[PDB]
Formats: C-alpha cells, sequence, structure tokens
C-alpha cells in the first residue's frame, strides 16, 4: 500500500492507477528483499566458523539485515488487514518498533564505519554491549516513550500506521531523520578520506578511472547506511510523486543491494566461501 | 647433491672479453633463479647479475648495466655470464649461485662466505 | 585463567608491532632517540630490531609476517652500499611472507649526502648512470634556502627506491618514503602518520571501499 | 685461509666413508615385515569404532 | 698445491661414496613393494578445533600419555591443553615473544621454549606451590633455537640458527655437548626410539646422523636440494622421512646411506613445513604451505589423504605415541585434532 506510509508526513491524493503501479512494484520488491535478506542470514550463519567472519561487523551487519527483513515481511501482511481492530493496533507499533529497530542499527553501522575508519586506532576494541543496547534498546525505549503518550494514534488513520492528521509520525520521523543526517555527515567525511586517497593514487598512474570507485565506495554505502530514506521527506514538495517512487523502490530494494553489496561482490566473503568449498 | 662448477676467467687484457660458464647439477635448474655475485678483494660479496626462471626477467647491477649480459641453457643446465670491456675494477673472484627457493622472484644468496647453494667461482684480472 | 587471557589479549591488541631493518652504519637506532616501546596520541607501538642473528635472513624473517610495518632504514650518503640497500628493499618488498606487509623507507643522514653531493670527490654518474638522465620532479617540494643540487640527488635515490617498490603490487601494501636528518624529533609522528594510513587501508579494503 | 676447515671437512668424509652398507632390498623387506607387523595395532591404518574412540 | 690436492682429494672421495651407494642401489624399493595391496583413500575429521591463541602457531609436541598436548605462539604464550577436554591445563607467557620451538618432558614434569632470544626456556610443571615458573635459562647459542626435544629430564638435545646442535644438562646448565658440521641453520631434530642417535635438517639441503654420546656426525645424506625444514624417525629407528621447500619429502634408511622414496606430485610447488610418522609408519603425514596437510602411503608414495580446514600456512604436526590421533596447528592460531 503505496510503501510511502512510513516517511509520508503531509497527506496527499494520487490516482488510484498510480497508486496499484506503485503497490505492485513495492510488493514485488519487498517480496525479492525477503528472500534476499534471507540468503544473506544463512550465509552469515553457515560461515560463522571462519575466523574471517565474526569480527564485530558481520555481527552487526546479520543483526541490522534481521531487523529489515522482520519489518519487510510484517509490512507485507500489514498490508492485507483491515484498519480498527486490535491486530492492526498492535501491529502498527510493532511496525514502528521494527523499523526503529533498523534505523538504529543503521546508525550503528554509520558509528563503527567512523570508528574504523575516520578514528583508526582502537577499532579493535569490544563495544558489543553499547551495540546492542543502541540497536535494540534505543528503539524500545522510544517506543515506550511514544505509545504511552498517545496510544490511540497507532492504526488510527487507514493504514496500520501512526496517523498523519495527529502529527505523531514525527515521533517516528524526527529520530529516524537525525539517524539519516548523522549517517549523511560521516558519509562524506568518508569520501573526504577516500577520493583524497584516490589522490594519492592519480598522481602515479594517471588515470581518472580512480575517481570511479570514488562513486562506488559511495554507492555501497548507501544500503547500510540508508540516506535514500530522506526522499519520504521530500515528499513536502510539489513533485512528490516521483520523490515517493524512488524511496519506495530504494528502500524495496535495499535488502537486494545488501545482499549483492555484502554477501556476492565482497571479497573477502567469495574467499571465505571459496575456502569452505 | 647440490653443485655449483664455475670455469672460465683468469688473466684478460682491459677492454677485452670474457666468458664465464656455470654448471649446475643435483636439481631442476628451469625451476630456479639464477644470480651472478662478485667479491673483490679486500670486499664483500656483491650481486652484479641475475636472471629468472625462464629468463624473461634479467637485471644487472648499475656498474655493469648494459656492458655485461647473462644467458640461461635450461636443455644442458647451463648459465653464461659475458662480460665486455673490462675494467680494473672488475678484478673480482666471481660465483654463480642458485638461491634455494623456487618459484619465488626474492632469494638471499649474497651472505657473508656462509651460503652452502654458491659455487668456488673463478679469479678474474686484469693486466697492468 | 581465561580472564587473564581476555586482558592479554586486549593489550596485544592495543598495541602495534614494527620491524626495524637497517645495515649498519645507517643510523636506525638514532631515528627515535633489542626491543624499543614508545607512545603516540596514546597509542603503543613496540618496534624490534633483530641483531643478535647470522647473515642469514632467509628463516627467523618468517616471524615478522603480522607487524604492522617494517621501518627500513637506509643511508642516502654513501653512493657504493646503496646498491646493497636496494637489494635488501627488493627482496623484502617481493617476499611471500611479507607480501602484506607495509614498509616505510626512511632516508637517514640527508645532511652527509649534503656535503659529499657539495664536496664533488664523488659522482652519482660513476655507480648509477642513469642520474644523468634525471630531472627533478615537478610535484617535489624544497625546503627555504635549500639546494637543487641535494635535492634532486635525494629524490632521484627516493624515485630509486620507488621503481623497486612498484616494480611489484602495490595494492596489497604500500612504500612511504621520508627524509631523515641526523637528529629528528619528528620521526614518531611519521611513523604515527604512516601506521595510520597503512590501517585505514587495511580497514577500506575490508569494508571494499578501496 | 681456509685450509683447516678443508682438512676438517675431508676428515669428516673419511670417517663416514668407512661404515659399511647393507643392501637396499634388505632394509626394503625389514620395513616391509614392520609395517605389516604393526599394521594391527595402528589406530589411523585401521578404523576403530566411536566406544573405543576417545576423541569421537 | 697442498689445498688443490685437498679439493681433489675430497672430490674424489665423494665419488667413491657415490659410486659405493650406487653398487648398494640393487633394487628400488618401490617395486618390492608393488605386490602388497593399496591403503586406499584415508578420511579424517576435525574432532577438536582448539581455540585460544591469538597470534601464529610454531610448535606443538605431544605428550607420552597422548592426553596433553603443548604449543607456543608469537603473542608470547605457552599453552598446556588437555585434548580429552579441551581444556587449558596451563597456560604460561613467555619473556620473548618471538619463540619457534617448544617440548614437552617424557615424564611430564617439565617443558621448553626457545626462538629468537637465543636462549632456551625450561619450565617446571610439577612445583610444590601450584605456579610454573622459569626452571631454567640455557644461554650460550650465537643462533636462533629451531628445535628442542628431551632426552630425558636431565638432559636436552637443541639446534640453533648458527649451525650447530647442542647436547645441554639440565643440572649442570652448560653445553655438555656440541655438534657441529653443518653449512646451512639447522631447522629440526628428531630423537630416535633408542635415544642413542638423533638426526638433524639443516639449510644446506643435508640431514646428518649423530651419536649422543660420541658426540660426532656418524652419518650424512645428502638427498634434498633445498632447504630442509622438518625431519622424523621412522617407528622402527632404521629410517627418516625429511621435508625440504623444494615441495618434496624424501625417505632415508641409516643402513642404506641412501635415498628409498620420493614423495611429491606435479600440482604441489609448496615447500613441506612438518612430517610426522603414523604408529606403523605405514602412513607419512606432511604439512605444506598450500594451507593443507598430505597424508601419503610410505610403502607406495602415493597420496592417501587430504586434511583442510586451516585457512593459513601449516606449521606443527605431531601424532600420539599411540597414534589415536595427530594434532595439526597452523598459522591461523588454531589447532585440530584428527582421527
Amino acid at each position: 500500500t503505496n510503501f510511502a506510509i512510513l516517511m509520508q508526513v503531509v497527506p496527499l491524493e494520487l490516482a488510484r492507477g498510480h497508486q496499484v503501479a506503485l503497490s505492485s512494484i513495492s510488493y514485488v520488491g519487498c517480496s525479492l528483499s525477503v528472500l534476499c535478506l534471507v540468503a544473506t542470514l544463512v550465509t552469515f550463519a553457515v560461515l560463522s566458523s571462519v575466523s574471517t567472519i565474526r569480527n564485530q561487523r558481520y555481527h552487526i551487519h546479520a543483526n541490522l539485515s534481521f531487523a529489515v527483513l522482520v519489518a519487510q515481511v510484517l509490512l507485507l501482511i500489514s498490508f492485507r488487514l483491515e484498519p480498527g481492530t486490535t491486530p492492526c493496533q498492535v501491529m502498527a507499533v510493532l511496525l514502528h518498533y521494527f523499523f526503529l529497530s533498523a534505523f538504529a542499527w543503521m546508525l550503528v553501522e554509520g558509528l563503527h564505519l567512523y570508528s574504523m575508519v575516520i578514528k583508526v586506532f582502537g577499532s579493535e576494541d569490544s563495544k558489543h554491549r553499547y551495540y546492542y543496547g543502541m540497536g535494540w534498546g534505543f528503539p524500545l525505549l522510544i517506543c515506550i516513550i511514544s505509545l504511552s503518550f498517545a496510544m490511540d494514534s497507532y492504526g488510527t488513520s487507514n493504514n496500520c500506521w501512526l496517523s498523519l492528521a495527529s502529527g505523531a509520525i514525527w515521533a517516528f520521523v524526527a529520530p529516524a531523520l537525525f539517524v539519516i543526517v548523522v549517517n549523511i555527515g560521516i558519509l562524506i567525511a568518508v569520501t573526504r578520506v577516500i577520493s583524497q586517497i584516490s589522490a594519492d593514487n592519480y598522481k602515479i598512474h594517471g588515470d581518472p578511472s580512480a575517481f570511479k570507485l570514488t562513486a562506488k565506495a559511495v554507492a555501497v554505502l548507501l544500503p547500510i547506511l540508508g540516506t535514500s530514506w530522506v526522499f519520504g521527506v521530500l515528499a513536502v514538495n510539489g513533485c512528490a510523486v516521483v520523490f515517493q517512487y524512488m524511496f519506495a523502490t530504494l528502500n524495496s530494494l535495499q535488502g537486494l543491494f545488501i545482499f549483492l553489496f555484502h554477501c556476492l561482490l565482497n571479497s573477502e566473503v567469495r574467499a571465505a566461501f571459496k575456502h569452505k568449498t | 647433491q647440490v653443485q655449483l662448477q664455475e670455469s672460465g676467467g683468469g688473466l684478460v687484457q682491459p677492454g677485452g672479453s670474457l666468458r664465464l660458464s656455470c654448471a649446475a647439477s643435483g636439481f631442476t635448474f628451469s625451476n630456479y633463479k639464477m644470480n651472478w655475485v662478485r667479491q673483490a678483494p679486500g670486499k664483500g660479496l656483491e650481486w652484479v647479475s641475475d636472471i629468472s626462471q625462464s629468463g624473461a626477467s634479467i637485471s644487472y647491477t648499475g656498474s655493469v648495466k648494459g656492458r655485461f649480459t647473462i644467458s640461461r641453457d635450461n636443455a644442458k643446465n647451463t648459465l653464461y655470464l659475458q662480460m665486455n670491456s673490462l675494467k680494473p675494477e672488475d678484478t673480482a673472484v666471481y660465483y654463480c649461485a642458485r638461491c634455494p627457493a623456487p618459484f619465488t622472484r626474492d632469494c638471499f644468496d649474497v651472505t657473508s662466505t656462509t651460503y652452502a647453494y654458491r659455487g668456488q667461482g673463478t679469479q678474474v684480472t686484469v693486466s697492468s | 585463567i581465561e580472564k587473564q587471557l581476555q586482558k592479554d589479549k586486549q593489550v596485544y591488541r592495543a598495541t602495534h608491532r614494527l620491524l626495524l631493518l637497517g645495515a649498519d652504519n645507517s643510523g636506525k637506532s638514532t631515528i627515535v632517540k633489542f626491543e624499543t616501546k614508545f607512545q603516540v596520541d596514546k597509542v603503543n607501538f613496540h618496534m624490534f630490531d633483530v641483531g643478535g642473528q647470522r647473515d642469514e635472513r632467509r628463516k627467523w624473517i618468517q616471524c615478522f609476517n603480522d607487524v604492522t610495518a617494517i621501518i627500513f632504514v637506509v643511508d642516502s650518503s654513501d653512493y657504493n652500499r646503496l646498491q646493497e640497500a636496494l637489494n635488501d628493499f627488493k627482496s623484502i618488498w617481493n617476499n611471500r611472507w611479507l607480501r602484506t606487509i607495509s614498509v616505510i623507507l626512511f632516508l637517514n643522514k640527508q645532511d652527509l649526502l649534503a656535503e659529499k653531493v657539495l664536496a664533488g670527490k664523488s659522482k652519482i654518474e660513476d655507480y648509477f648512470p642513469e642520474f644523468a638522465r634525471y630531472t627533478t620532479p615537478e610535484d617535489a617540494t624544497p625546503e627555504p634556502g635549500e639546494d637543487p643540487r641535494v635535492t634532486r640527488a635525494k629524490y632521484f635515490i627516493r624515485d630509486e627506491f620507488l621503481r623497486i617498490s612498484t616494480a611489484s603490487g602495490d595494492g596489497r601494501h604500500y612504500c612511504y618514503p621520508h627524509f631523515t636528518c641526523a637528529v629528528d624529533t619528528e620521526n614518531a609522528r611519521r611513523i604515527f602518520n604512516d601506521c595510520r594510513d597503512i590501517i585505514q587501508r587495511m580497514h577500506l579494503r575490508q569494508y571494499e571501499l578501496l | 685461509a681456509s685450509i683447516a676447515q678443508a682438512r676438517k671437512l675431508v676428515e669428516q668424509l673419511k670417517m663416514e666413508a668407512n661404515i659399511d652398507r647393507i643392501k637396499v632390498s634388505k632394509a626394503a623387506a625389514d620395513l616391509m615385515a614392520y609395517c605389516e607387523a604393526h599394521a594391527k595395532e595402528d589406530p589411523l591404518l585401521t578404523p576403530v569404532p566411536a566406544s573405543e574412540n576417545p576423541f569421537r | 698445491s697442498e689445498l688443490d690436492q685437498l679439493r681433489q682429494e675430497a672430490e674424489q672421495l665423494k665419488n667413491q661414496i657415490r659410486d659405493a651407494r650406487k653398487a648398494c642401489a640393487d633394487a628400488t624399493l618401490s617395486q618390492i613393494t608393488n605386490n602388497i595391496d593399496p591403503v586406499g583413500r584415508i578420511q579424517m575429521r576435525t574432532r577438536r578445533t582448539l581455540r585460544g591463541h591469538l597470534a601464529k602457531i610454531y610448535a606443538m609436541h605431544w605428550g607420552t600419555d597422548s592426553r596433553l598436548l603443548v604449543s607456543a605462539s608469537q603473542d608470547g604464550k605457552l599453552i598446556i591443553w588437555d585434548s580429552y577436554t579441551t581444556n587449558k591445563v596451563h597456560a604460561i607467557p613467555l619473556r620473548s615473544s618471538w619463540v619457534m620451538t617448544c617440548a614437552y618432558a617424557p615424564s611430564g614434569n617439565y617443558v621448553a621454549c626457545g626462538g629468537l632470544d637465543n636462549i632456551c626456556s625450561i619450565y617446571n610443571l610439577k612445583t610444590r606451590e601450584g605456579n610454573v615458573r622459569v626452571s631454567r635459562e640455557l644461554a650460550g647459542h650465537t643462533g636462533y633455537l629451531s628445535c628442542c626435544r628431551f632426552l630425558d629430564d636431565n638432559q636436552i638435545v637443541t639446534s640453533s640458527g648458527d649451525t650447530t646442535c647442542a647436547l645441554w644438562d639440565i643440572e649442570t646448565g652448560q653445553q655438555t655437548t656440541t655438534f657441529t658440521g653443518h653449512t646451512g641453520d639447522v631447522m629440526s631434530l628428531s630423537l630416535a626410539p633408542d635415544t642413542r642417535l638423533f638426526v638433524s635438517g639443516a639449510c644446506d639441503a643435508s640431514a646428518k646422523l649423530w651419536d649422543v654420546r660420541e658426540g660426532m656426525c656418524r652419518q650424512t645424506f645428502t638427498g634434498h636440494e633445498s632447504d630442509i625444514n622438518a625431519i622424523c624417525f621412522f617407528p622402527n629407528g632404521n629410517a627418516f622421512a625429511t621435508g625440504s621447500d623444494d615441495a618434496t619429502c624424501r625417505l632415508f634408511d641409516l643402513r642404506a646411506d641412501q635415498e628409498l622414496m620420493t614423495y611429491s606430485h606435479d600440482n604441489i610447488i609448496c615447500g613441506i613445513t612438518s612430517v610426522s610418522f603414523s604408529k606403523s609408519g605405514r602412513l607419512l603425514l606432511a604439512g605444506y604451505d598450500d594451507f593443507n596437510c598430505n597424508v601419503w602411503d610410505a610403502l607406495k608414495a602415493d597420496r592417501a589423504g587430504v586434511l583442510a580446514g586451516h585457512d593459513n600456512r601449516v606449521s606443527c604436526l605431531g601424532v600420539t605415541d599411540d597414534g589415536m590421533a595427530v594434532a595439526t596447528g597452523s598459522w591461523d592460531s588454531f589447532l585440530k585434532i584428527w582421527n
């Protein structure tokens, strides 16, 4: 059901054909992403024995993948529920919690990337407790703060989501956006320590194609950082139709992107798999 | 047993030509990189040339670059070093060294008189 | 017994191990001032200088395949032993067990090189015939009041080392050349920055960002 | 300079050359007999049931 | 003159020795063993995966009870394991983290170390206070210690990087005997079952059999063409297998005074690191630089099994005294038990 209710702050009316096409592409994207994340999870599980995996990075990646898988499965179930009844009433806040957990794990991805890239010393430390308390604890705390103040907001609208008219949807938008913006601030910094590195490789061979990886290193960072969610915030503008299309397609193929950029194109994972064969 | 016998050399007129041969036995000559190292009187061992397994990669020290040439024949397991335009600085003992590691690019064969994979060498001197 | 092992693992991962390699009269000991420890920006570097063994370096060097970096100190003033230093650097760079370890090159005693090249008794062209067909790199940054001849010679030596460094693959490991005087208090900072760069490159390789 | 080392090496070679050597066939037969006699006592050569196997 | 005659006479002695060895080679060992049936495929599973070491492990040595084990790692740790329960019996930090060898006493009361520190450290495990301390610090070697084996609780045989071996007395603390003659660095040694003789392999592509009491090089074998990395006697004590960097293994017999079999394959280009024999000597286990071990039939010179699971170079390999299982340690800081 339009898949963009997650980050839709302003209510908008769209044509029936546009709605059905966006709903269908969201359905197929979520169906592909669920299978991709299942494959990623089983690949992580079978390869957990190898010491190359489990460097405190793959644990966070698996947690984020599981959170996104649960959120997408719950949303797909939610797409066929009539609003008003108590199953949708509790399942709306369940989706809220399981999406805030995914955003918290995205923030953990960003913080770990910043620590392991910028503050290069001290990265090989023990931060499992803080990471697990941020990924799973902070979403629970903010959700508890949420439903206690306004429980009736969940499921009020036609969707099993926070009502737009009451304005409570900001309780999801305000923290999640804060996750993205910070993840943006780290991202540019990462670029500032990558393209310059390409500059070190620019005076030895004189190949402009090196700049290409500067874009490539950016691209692989979109799925874990989740920058594209800002497109939903852009629903306020007049050209909201194309922004909503891009938001829906990117955040529905996020699982496939994660599987492609962390299981297939990861040379470390390829070597680990080849060692076991 | 690994044997590296050096032949040729002796007293040569300055600016002349000379040929040094290295016969290798006890191992497959084609699977190892070969080196030529010279020791001057009152001086330590110094690497002067090297040739890879297939002969595609050949390198020389700065003092002999272009002046000397090196070649290998794996059919009869032999090494050749041809020296042209000899100079008084070339008066030294020459050793044909087969460094131990096969199918590798680097190897150590310049050790101070303690090396089991080096030949006895030949003396090359120039007339006054 | 497990808690003690956990603390041992933490302290082992906290410190970074470096291997000091340099022939005699190069001045390897003077670089920082048979193990030495120092701390920069609250991270500990432990440098190991093996000097109690024989000239057979083929076997025991395999013990240093997990060090953070190899601090290779070379004297750029003695135009004679230079070739032995180049051969040693090439052997270290092209090692099967040292192909993943970066090398930080320290051209020690730049001043002695300066007096030797202004003296005119010895010419680089006699030992390096390609020095005549060489020009100072454009990107080279000279000091204020610094002779073109000394910078030309030192950058020729640096480029001669860099040719060997770039002959093999540079993606797995890189070389960081530096100019060192007789005494310098910035050597620790340079080592810390080079280690920063090496570990960042390794992290990016793990992230597939490079 | 190395006369003493060469003399010691050649003396060691002379000492080594004095010992006699038996035929290869006899040594081969002895090794075969040992392998065939101790074959039944080798846990690696002959599979062992998990009940009698401490590791498995 | 005298010196040229010295090399000439040494060369003629070598030629005479070669001719005598060729004359003694009446038949090959491979054809004699053709009549017996092949051993067949050998299948081993990783019963235990020992974890806890931080850095790469070089040395291990099984106990006489076939249950206790010792391992040495570059983190500076010598760990004594209980293989049955995978429990750390002991974990001793070392003064020098550059350790390349370790030993376990036959009585089990002592262990040994040694590495780049040029010193062999002997630790006592049966202290009254129940705490492991440095029992003795044997020094006097001018090269790195590559191997050490306990003859008994009183004397120990070690090999150093100065191309020399030394038999030390623990009570005295000094070199009781010194064995010299190797040209290259001595990398490993093995003790014969009769305890009277021992072989040593060096970086001169040759092995030397020495008598403990005599203190002289009893015998010399020159069959390899590269650095020798490992050596081990046959269980009968009349033969030994040697592994070298030339990606080949060679079996020598003390009485035959020459080579018996060569174990190699075209696809193998990685040098040998560790070798060991089975209880009956039928199976020869060899570690390789290709991250996996190979089990060959010692009587047919054909590969009978492959042991895979290590993602780094295999450094140490050891078979129990009763042949129950074989432990392999690699540069991945893990030990694997196979049975």
